């Protein structure tokens, strides 16, 4: 319900967005 | 056994096996028993699984009742923990007991007065028996040993896995075998639980009877 | 190092015979080797096997009921001719009624009486019985 | 086991079943020989270009990739090494003992260590006079040894 | 043992053997992609390289020669490909 | 064994193991034959019929006799199939 607060109705754009190519929990981390 | 449900475990018999120790192997493993280990614990203890002490269980009921005649089935006993176990189940089924000293001779020596010839030998610990187990080469004996995870196969041919060593999973294994074998040849029904209970074919120390017989 | 594979093969196969196994692992893989089993196979010895490829020298693994007695190989190998069978199959073989040379001959790997049956000498391999 | 020692030791290198590129290598044949041309520029051997492409570039074989070897891409382009590489440095180490050995004359094994590494020098040249990769006058001799190298 | 199947090996007695004694012969090293925290290079090392691999956004080392498998610097982050 | 007339001249055929198909022969007094009674399949009590197998003194000298019962009572519907 919140998050139907801050959406846009006419005015998509995404020319400042940054789109992640390796998002993931995949990787371990070394000791 | 048989791939039947009527001869399957039920929860009764898994928690006599439970509460007697007879899953708490050895910590010691001889090569050919390593098809019967679940998995070694932190403790260095080996699981005896119970399924195949099950199937072999009743595989060697399979062949205790196969022969006609029961008087001629042998149960050896020399330890002490298996001595009172033998005379219970040799008294239920109709076998012959031999317990404590085994004179060696009893099966190839013709002219002593206790010469034997049975046509099956269940022994209590292949090891520590290994003198019948032996003398079962010379006479053509199928033999049955309650076998534990450190004891050895030489000379046995139906290997039942259990923890032979204490006194309460010894009396068990008796037991269970007494019960599978009455069971299967007729004489109780499946469905009730069967009037004689464990406490008869286990162990009773000397000090364990003094302190039974001073009472408070 | 190792030389004639096949000898190393049919001594594989005898001493896990002999202790009454019931399959066994060769190594290397000819193509002596598959003829040479399919030659004791054919004659109801071995029964099946398999030929595991991986891309160099093969593996193959036998299946064995025993019914092998000996298995042998004749090193290095000598030119038999026709003449010369007789006094072969009288040395080796247990039996004139049973038992197997088997010899490489320019028809194929084959054993002794078909090479008689054939017209037909070559070069030993070995035996089996 | 091994040819001038005692020992039986079994260590290699064993290359998988599956002899296809991978989905994630991205280098074709042609990248990969001009990555080979650029790294045997630096006067390298074909042990440590073969080193360099397995550890930072992500080529397990070359020959999987390519579908021909790396001495093979070498030779074709002339940049091969005249001498091989095997025995280039069996022969700078031979050189080494030599130079060990002029100033130490009670050094008893290494004149031993000096015998065995001539007699494989021998060996290897006895193989390449028969592929004739080398000239048939080769001759190693112990006063030529700072000539070679 | 005596009955025992060699065409259809565990993979609890696949993985216990020696890399040469298996039925088919297969490598015990793999190949990695270690990602260095402070870059956007994903770097692509082998389990057991023997160089020290040089990202080429800032210059870092990622992994040491040792004689087994190459010990990663601490921090960074690695998946095995494939 | 089998003349040309068709008569079977030997003495008597021997028996051969269940674990190694190896001649049981007259002087091998260490050998085997087992029963292993069968079960009625709705009541589970002994009716008669057997199962029967033979196991020679050699394999059983080497530990070997216990495995070969449970391959065969395995394979004839006595061991389930877990």
């Amino acid at each position: 319900r919140y998050t139907n607060k801050y959406s846009s109705q006419f005015g998509g754009g995404s020319q400042y967005a940054y789109f992640h190519e390796e998002d993931e929990s995949s990787f371990q981390l070394v000791d | 056994s048989g791939a039947l449900d009527v001869l399957q475990m039920k929860e009764e018999d898994v928690l006599k096996f439970l509460a007697a120790g007879t899953h708490l192997g050895g910590t010691n493993l001889d090569f050919q028993m390593e098809q019967y280990i679940y998995k070694r614990k932190s403790d260095g203890i080996y699981i005896i699984n119970l399924k195949r002490t099950w199937e072999k269980l009743l595989l060697a009921a399979r062949a205790i009742v196969a022969i006609e005649n029961p008087a001629d089935v042998s149960v050896i006993s020399s330890r002490n923990t298996g001595q009172r176990a033998v005379l219970k189940f040799a008294a239920a089924t109709g076998a012959t007991p031999i317990a404590g000293r085994f004179t060696p001779g009893t099966f190839t020596n013709q002219i002593q007065a206790a010469f034997r010839e049975p046509r099956l030998l269940v022994v209590t610990d292949p090891r520590a028996d290994h003198q019948p187990l032996t003398e079962a080469s010379y006479v053509n004996l199928p033999t049955i040993a309650l076998c534990n995870t450190d004891s050895p196969l030489r000379y046995v041919d139906i290997a039942i896995p259990c923890n032979n060593k204490g006194a309460h999973s010894v009396g068990l294994m008796w037991w269970m075998l007494a019960r599978e074998v009455l069971r299967m040849r007729g004489t109780i029904s499946r469905e009730h639980p069967w009037e004689v209970m464990p406490d008869l074919y286990f162990y009773r120390d000397p000090e364990e009877i003094e302190k039974e017989e001073q009472a408070a | 190092v190792r030389m004639n594979v096949l000898a190393d093969a049919l001594k594989s196969i005898n001493n896990a015979e002999k202790r009454g196994k019931r399959q066994v692992l060769i190594r290397p893989c000819s193509k002596v080797i598959v003829r040479f089993l399919t030659v004791m196979m054919k004659h109801g010895y071995i029964g099946e096997f398999e030929i595991i490829d991986d891309h160099r020298a093969g593996k193959i693994v036998v299946n064995l009921t025993g019914r092998l007695n000996k298995c042998g190989v004749i090193s290095p190998r000598f030119d038999v001719q026709l003449k010369d069978l007789e006094k072969w199959q009288n040395n080796l073989l247990p039996s004139r009624q049973f038992g197997f040379i088997v010899l490489t001959t320019s028809a194929g790997i084959m054993d002794h009486e078909e090479a008689r049956r054939k017209h037909t000498g070559g070069k030993i391999l070995g035996f089996f019985f | 086991g091994r040819m001038h020692a005692p020992g039986k030791g079994l260590s290699q290198s064993a290359l998988p079943y599956r002899r296809s590129v991978p989905t994630w290598l991205k280098l074709t044949s042609d990248d990969v020989k001009e990555q080979i041309y650029k790294l045997a520029k630096k006067g390298l051997t074909p042990s440590q270009i073969g080193v360099i492409l397995r550890d930072s570039h992500g080529v397990a074989q070359v020959r999987f990739v390519t579908g021909n070897k790396i001495l093979r891409i070498l030779k074709s382009k002339g940049l091969a090494p005249d001498l091989p590489e095997d025995l280039y440095h069996l022969i700078k180490k031979a050189v080494a003992v030599r130079k060990h050995l002029e100033r130490n004359r009670k050094d008893k094994d290494a004149k031993f260590r000096l015998i065995l590494i001539e007699s494989r020098i021998h060996r290897l040249a006895r193989y390449y006079k028969t592929k004739r990769v080398l000239p048939p006058n080769w001759k190693y001799e112990s006063s030529t040894a700072s000539a070679l190298v | 043992p005596l009955a025992k199947d060699l065409l259809h090996p565990s993979p609890e007695e696949e993985k216990r053997k020696h890399k040469k004694k298996r039925l088919v012969q297969s490598p015990n090293s793999y190949f990695m992609d270690v990602k260095c925290p402070g870059c956007y290079k994903i770097t692509t090392v082998f389990s057991h390289a023997q160089t020290v691999v040089l990202c080429v956004g800032c210059s870092t080392v990622l992994c040491q020669p040792t004689g087994g498998k190459a010990r990663l610097t601490e921090g960074c982050s690695f998946r095995r490909k494939q | 064994m089998q003349n040309d007339a068709g008569e079977f001249v030997d003495l008597y055929v021997p028996r051969k193991c269940s674990a190694s198909n190896r001649i049981i022969g007259a002087k091998d007094h260490a050998s085997i034959q087992m029963n292993v009674a069968e079960v009625d399949k709705v009541t589970g009590r002994f009716n008669g019929q057997f199962k029967t197998y033979a196991i020679c003194g050699a394999i059983r000298r080497m530990g070997e006799s216990d495995d070969s019962i449970l391959r065969l009572a395995k394979a004839d519907g006595i061991v389930s199939k877990n």
